[PDB]
């Protein structure tokens, strides 16, 4: 089979940048090159064929080009909506689907608000509100002491308008070891944030 | 677009060929076997009533074009995952055309078929300028400066083509 | 008026075998090929292989050959996709698309989730949680589970949190919403948790 090579797996860049992904074909692939859009809980979209035949609906920031062995996809000016992962398409024989290139949109700082809400079994969650960059460090502490491995996190994918994250921390412990305890903290570590944000109870 | 389509409920082709097709029918005479050749005529139309784009499980595809006095020159599409072909081709002649047939001995409608090396991968359009030779009993009928696709899903040719192995 | 219509959602236990159904209309099932994709986190898109409905010839990428097993049924206009071996790595979005080759002309189903666990059909326990306000929904299987705030009256604000896998097999996850302080004793919040898997429908009115 035909194997795709995409570069990059992953990159950030800011609304009116130009993002630049590529694919290398194993072998040549006589331009029978297409990319898709792929976003969550949706079918992937088809933005471009025959290496720079735009699809119907698809903007004209989109664009590709490539021949030989060698493709290229390129956002001119990279809007707020174009977070996704994007994968190059081989249809010379038979289909082959690249690796994917996560775009994230890069924006300013924003810190986030952090809100703490108390707890068979114990479990305490920590919500960081509309936050970036995606970098953050929550660490929850009973009596100051450091809950290693007992905690799950979740986060949002970024805002289609904003382009910020929302993360959930969730410390569950056995109810017998819950009780004894009486301060349980949630440690908020973020470039917009001077210092650690403490909210506990 | 082409010379000849056919086109799907929605307007849209889904058989189109160009081609000009040359005929030698040996016949029977009053006065003996004789040799008659032909072209399929500029005014050749496509019969839309008997032409189809397949049913599902009734038919397959087929491309039916009437000429002169009575005569059809069909072709029937067959293909798998990847590739298609006109698994046949019929040719139906009416021996009472005196333009084409004098001294016919018979006035018989005649019909022959034969499988064709017309074949092409799906999304690639047919290709052959030297022409394709089809033999049927009596007759031959070759296909010049031919280009047929089938399985469109719009009324244009694919880029990609296959080659007949006679022009290289 | 073409049209995919997938099999719904299902759950299979480890080494056991999954057929998924796609049923096509607006269109000459004959006139195309049947393809089915994977769609999951670990290795994002991936063609499985096609079949020609017709003849059945069925082409196999290099990873799913054997492992996947693709059938066709002209008279229901039906294909389907057979599965062995199930594995946790075979948790995903399967679909399939309408194509011959050309994807300028590829119509794509709404696909069918499989979840490949050894878990029981759980419902979800509903706890409560400028202030912030939700509800958690804990122990649950499997995916997923739907969050509305006040019947789809309040949108703004809202961030579902992807849910998380726990050690026990089963599911959790946390809706919030950031509403105005002053707005806490005239206006009351409804979160409404639907899990279609066990027909569990849960109204919960947060407050302090």
């Amino acid at each position: 089979d035909i194997q795709m090579t995409q570069s990059p797996s992953s990159l950030s860049a800011s609304v009116g940048d130009r993002v630049t992904i590529t694919c290398k074909a194993s072998q040549d692939i006589d331009r029978y090159m297409a990319w898709y859009q792929d976003k969550p809980g949706k079918a992937p979209r088809l933005l471009i064929h025959d290496t720079s035949t735009l699809q119907s609906g698809v903007p004209s920031r989109f664009s590709g080009s490539g021949s030989g062995r060698d493709y290229t996809l390129t956002i001119s000016n990279l809007e707020p909506e174009d977070f996704a992962t994007y994968y190059c398409l081989q249809y010379d024989n038979l289909w082959t689907f690249g690796g994917g290139t996560k775009v994230e949109i890069k924006r300013t700082v924003a810190a986030p608000s952090v809100f703490i809400f108390p707890p068979g079994t114990a479990s305490v969650v920590c919500l960081l509100n509309n936050f970036y960059p995606r970098e953050a460090k929550v660490q929850w502490k009973v009596d100051n002491a450091l809950q290693s491995g007992n905690s799950q996190e979740s986060v949002t994918e970024q805002d289609s308008k904003d382009s910020t994250y929302s993360l959930s921390s969730t410390l569950t412990l056995s109810k017998a070891d819950y009780e004894k305890h009486k301060v349980y903290a949630c440690e908020v570590t973020h470039q917009g944030l001077s210092s650690p944000v403490t909210k506990s109870f | 677009m082409a010379m000849f389509m056919v086109k799907n409920g929605n307007g849209t082709a889904c058989i189109m060929a160009n081609f000009s097709a040359a005929f030698s029918v040996n016949y029977d005479t009053k006065s003996g076997p004789k040799n008659m050749t032909f072209d399929l005529p500029s005014d050749a139309t496509v019969v839309l009533n008997r032409s189809s784009c397949g049913k599902e499980n009734t038919s397959d595809p087929s491309l039916v074009i009437a000429f002169g006095r009575g005569h059809t020159l069909t072709l029937n599409f067959t293909r798998n995952a990847t590739r298609y072909s006109v698994q046949l081709m019929s040719f139906v002649y009416n021996l009472s055309d005196t333009h084409l047939f004098p001294n016919a001995s018979s006035k018989e409608i005649k019909t022959v078929e034969s499988i064709t090396d017309i074949r092409a991968d799906i999304d690639k359009k047919y290709r052959c300028v030297s022409g394709t030779q089809v033999h049927m009993n009596n007759v031959t009928v070759t296909l010049h400066d031919a280009t047929i696709q089938a399985y469109l899903s719009n009324s244009s040719f694919s880029r990609g083509e296959t080659r007949c192995e006679q022009d290289r | 008026q073409v049209q995919l219509v997938q099999s719904g959602a299902e759950v299979k236990k480890p080494g056991s075998s999954v057929k998924v159904s796609c049923k096509a209309s607006g269109y000459i099932f004959t006139n195309y090929n049947i393809h089915w994709v994977k769609k999951s986190p670990g290795q994002g898109l991936e063609w499985i292989g096609a079949i020609y409905p017709g003849n059945g010839d069925a082409p196999y990428s290099q990873k799913f050959q054997g492992k996947a097993t693709l059938t066709a049924d002209t008279s229901t206009s039906t294909t389907y996709m057979e599965l062995s071996s199930l594995r946790s790595e075979d948790t995903a979005v399967y679909y399939c698309v309408r194509a011959n080759w050309d994807v300028a002309f590829a119509y794509w189903g709404q696909g069918t989730l499989v979840t490949v666990s050894s878990a029981s059909t759980k419902g979800p326990s509903v706890f409560p949680l400028t202030a912030a306000l939700g509800c958690l929904v804990k122990d649950y299987f499997p995916e997923p589970v739907t969050v509305s705030w006040n019947s789809g009256a309040l949108t703004s604000g809202v961030h579902t949190f992807p849910a998380v896998l726990q050690s026990s097999g089963l599911y959790s996850l946390s809706s919030v919403v950031t509403v105005p302080s002053s707005s806490l004793g005239t206006q009351t919040y409804i979160c409404n948790v639907n899990h279609k898997p066990s027909n569990t429908k849960v109204d919960k009115k947060v407050e302090p």
